[PDB]
RNA sequence: UGGAGAGUUUGAUCCUGGCUCAGGGUGAACGCUGGCGGCGUGCCUAAGACAUGCAAGUCGUGCGGGCCGCGGGGUUUUACUCCGUGGUCAGCGGCGGACGGGUGAGUAACGCGUGGGUGACCUACCCGGAAGAGGGGGACAACCCGGGGAAACUCGGGCUAAUCCCCCAUGUGGACCCGCCCCUUGGGGUGUGUCCAAAGGGCUUUGCCCGCUUCCGGAUGGGCCCGCGUCCCAUCAGCUAGUUGGUGGGGUAAUGGCCCACCAAGGCGACGACGGGUAGCCGGUCUGAGAGGAUGGCCGGCCACAGGGGCACUGAGACACGGGCCCCACUCCUACGGGAGGCAGCAGUUAGGAAUCUUCCGCAAUGGGCGCAAGCCUGACGGAGCGACGCCGCUUGGAGGAAGAAGCCCUUCGGGGUGUAAACUCCUGAACCCGGGACGAAACCCCCGACGAGGGGACUGACGGUACCGGGGUAAUAGCGCCGGCCAACUCCGUGCCAGCAGCCGCGGUAAUACGGAGGGCGCGAGCGUUACCCGGAUUCACUGGGCGUAAAGGGCGUGUAGGCGGCCUGGGGCGUCCCAUGUGAAAG
């Protein structure tokens, strides 16, 4: 199905990931349905994790299924928050 | 060597020979009403008709016919019997074709 | 949207289909000036309603045969041999440009 | 914001004109040379052949067993026999094996690109919604018994479970025929008739979880069709009979001669059919002032192929690289009857070649498959290795030091050069030593809380004792090409049309700035040259941007077909053309 998850795009020893909805089909870093978001694991710059919540939640109301790491940096930026 | 995707072969043969059977019958009870129909015998024919129908729906029940190649079969069916029926009949036992 | 196109009607030699010949002009790639060309189309015709001359629109359709996917919307104007003698002639022409002879 | 020209035809001149150089680029290769590091990149040839290991499995929460344990019962005791539990093996059953990874052989094509069509369609797993799962029956492995074979394996006989197969029921609904209605190419609704459902499992058991069934829809992925665009040869001009169309049928998820029977006689071509050559296409890449030229490695998208040819089965999906059948070539085993194979997966071997790497580490991360989960599997991938193959960063020292050492070197012998270069003085301190030492990892999981939101906790690093930080600390690789003009840089000597240079002009037949060496010099420097190839300069195919009296170029002349082109005024249309809005123009670049 149609996944919520990771792409890798920064360079050696220097990981830069994608958050991207693509079917789960493809190359991890092949083509992708859309981008809804960013993160760099090792927080080089304050702007280290960006998200959407909007999209992400439009996404998740159609289908696509995160991985744990996806939803783990979903979660972090609220989207299943319901406070 | 030896792999067991030797098994995925074993599973599809058995699964061939139910296939290959199910519709064997279905030919043979399509043309068995397509036949007494073109001998305008309305009654027995639309008998066995349904039995047509019935192992038709039957057979895309599971991944023998399925999707739409049943309700081709079905209608080519009605179709033919309704037609050949059409030489003096009057559909007596009222199978499965609608006055 | 289905293409519509319009062109002429050369050949009505066919059982339920007539050929459309569709011009189309546009400015050359490379050498700017305008340039026609054109393409014969098997278009559908059910009840054989056209004949040469006509003038008429085609549309896209769903496949009808092979090279038939299109089919007759409706007629322009009728009757105009001036368009299918510049086909025919051109046709005909053809016997002059080979190897054997030819009183094209 | 963008455009430089030069040498070379003559005694000299102008022009024409070709050749050649200066620039940039490459999956490079070769020669001489070679210190460190980051990031990229590396069979371009025989799509030659391949040893070996690894590259797809996973579920005991679908099912019954076999072998090996441990333990508990029936019993007064034995035999016998009942239950529980651990490991293990395959089997049945399911999901995956149609992805991911490889290569471009074929293909000049709706293959690809771009824009559209599908009332001609499909889509497992995921999401939303509606309805539901009542009863009965059956078989085949495993296992057991026997038979044929060297083996691969194959034949028969018996028993048995299930989310395995079948029947009856319920029919939300849906399928089909006929009718009517709305739409209008097979879309939606409706009525009668007929036809079609289901699977069970798990417990933090008498509910909740995982799952099953029919249907409507979403999402994603895909099939098919159409306009336009996509190389060379016309010393390839005619091509075609499934051919073109029709009717009926078959087939498929679906249109279609897709296939078949019958009928019609068509269809295509100079706006280049057919035939031959070559070639996977694209985003882009290189070059160019631009227009354009060349190109398609790496990465991303599509296609195609999996020893060559054909074929279909199973599946939501394959005509299926590590599934099946047959033919062919080949390797292998052989008790010769007959069998086993297919690295264009990673790595590696061998062959070919001018030439292209480690039979490595890890699944810690991201991604994928299966599982409730634990977790298992992932040569996808994340990393390390080898190669100046490319790009970037960096070092081989810093400051002082004679009107100037030695040697070499030229010399009008007086001096001139190498040279502040060296020596030497002082300063720093690449290497290397010692110490500390990461980010990448927080989720899954478990506890609280509703298996939710939210809160809390624990496990987890291949790279790696690497990066980086701090202390200590030695002056410690340099090379290659060139110096007649173009083209930055000149002298001596040897040689004597020889030996040899040479990109183009051209050098060498005894005073050679052009050969060879030397001193000196220029250029670039961990590289410098060479060869090859692409674009430029080359307005040297000229669309931008050229020509044809005598330089290459007017057809020997005419007639005329297609085609190209077309006077003045008005009107309609609005195709070309122009304008506004809007959609599309993936990411990377
Ligand atoms: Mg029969
Ligand atoms: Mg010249
Ligand atoms: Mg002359
Ligand atoms: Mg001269
Ligand atoms: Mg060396
Ligand atoms: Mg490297
Ligand atoms: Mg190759
Ligand atoms: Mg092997
Ligand atoms: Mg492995
Ligand atoms: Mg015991
Ligand atoms: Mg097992
Ligand atoms: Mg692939
Ligand atoms: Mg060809
Ligand atoms: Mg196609
Ligand atoms: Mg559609
Ligand atoms: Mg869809
Ligand atoms: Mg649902
Ligand atoms: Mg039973
Ligand atoms: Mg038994
Ligand atoms: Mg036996
Ligand atoms: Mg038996
Ligand atoms: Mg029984
Ligand atoms: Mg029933
Ligand atoms: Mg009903
Ligand atoms: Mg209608
Ligand atoms: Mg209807
Ligand atoms: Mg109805
Ligand atoms: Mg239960
Ligand atoms: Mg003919
Ligand atoms: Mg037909
Ligand atoms: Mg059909
Ligand atoms: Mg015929
Ligand atoms: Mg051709
Ligand atoms: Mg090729
Ligand atoms: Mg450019
Ligand atoms: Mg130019
Ligand atoms: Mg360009
Ligand atoms: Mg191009
Ligand atoms: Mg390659
Ligand atoms: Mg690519
Ligand atoms: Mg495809
Ligand atoms: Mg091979
Ligand atoms: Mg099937
Ligand atoms: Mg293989
Ligand atoms: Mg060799
Ligand atoms: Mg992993
Ligand atoms: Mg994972
Ligand atoms: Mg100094
Ligand atoms: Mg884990
Ligand atoms: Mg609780
Ligand atoms: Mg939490
Ligand atoms: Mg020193
Ligand atoms: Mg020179
Ligand atoms: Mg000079
Ligand atoms: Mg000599
Ligand atoms: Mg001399
Ligand atoms: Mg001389
Ligand atoms: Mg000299
Ligand atoms: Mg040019
Ligand atoms: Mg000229
Ligand atoms: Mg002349
Ligand atoms: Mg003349
Ligand atoms: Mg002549
Ligand atoms: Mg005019
Ligand atoms: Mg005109
Ligand atoms: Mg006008
Ligand atoms: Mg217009
Ligand atoms: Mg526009
Ligand atoms: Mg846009
Ligand atoms: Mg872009």
């Amino acid at each position: 199905m149609v996944k919520i998850r990771l792409a890798r795009f920064g360079s050696k020893h220097n990981p830069h990931y994608r958050i991207v909805v693509t079917d789960a089909r493809r190359k991890r870093d092949g083509k992708y349905i859309e981008k809804i978001g960013y993160y760099d694991p090792r927080k080089t710059t304050p702007d280290w994790l960006k998200v959407d919540v909007e999209r992400a939640r439009y996404w998740l109301s159609v289908g696509a299924q995160p991985t744990d790491t996806a939803r783990r940096l979903l979660r972090q930026a609220g989207v299943f928050r319901q406070e | 060597r030896n792999l067991s995707a030797l098994k995925r072969h074993r599973q599809s043969l058995k699964r061939r020979l139910r296939n290959k059977a199910k519709k064997s019958a279905i030919k043979t009870l399509s043309k068995k009403a397509v036949q007494l129909a073109q001998e305008g015998k309305a009654e027995e024919a639309l008998k066995i008709m349904r039995k047509a129908e019935s192992l038709i729906d039957k057979a895309a029940k599971g991944s023998t016919l399925h999707k739409n190649a049943a309700a081709r079969r079905k209608s080519r069916l009605m179709r033919k019997v309704r037609q050949l029926l059409e030489a003096a009949g009057a559909p007596l036992i009222g199978g499965g074709l609608s006055a | 949207p289905k293409k519509v196109l319009t062109g002429v009607v050369v050949s009505d030699k066919m059982q339920k289909t007539v050929t459309v010949l569709v011009e189309r002009q546009f400015p050359h790639p490379l050498y700017g000036k305008v340039i026609k060309r054109s393409k014969k189309y098997l278009a559908h015709d059910p009840e054989e309603k056209y004949k040469l001359g006509d003038v008429v629109e085609i549309i896209e359709s769903r496949p009808i045969s092979k090279r038939k996917r299109f089919r007759v919307l409706r007629l322009v104007e009728s009757g105009r041999m001036d368009l299918v003698e510049k086909y025919l002639i051109r046709r005909q022409n053809y016997q002059s440009l080979s190897k054997r002879g030819g009183k094209a």
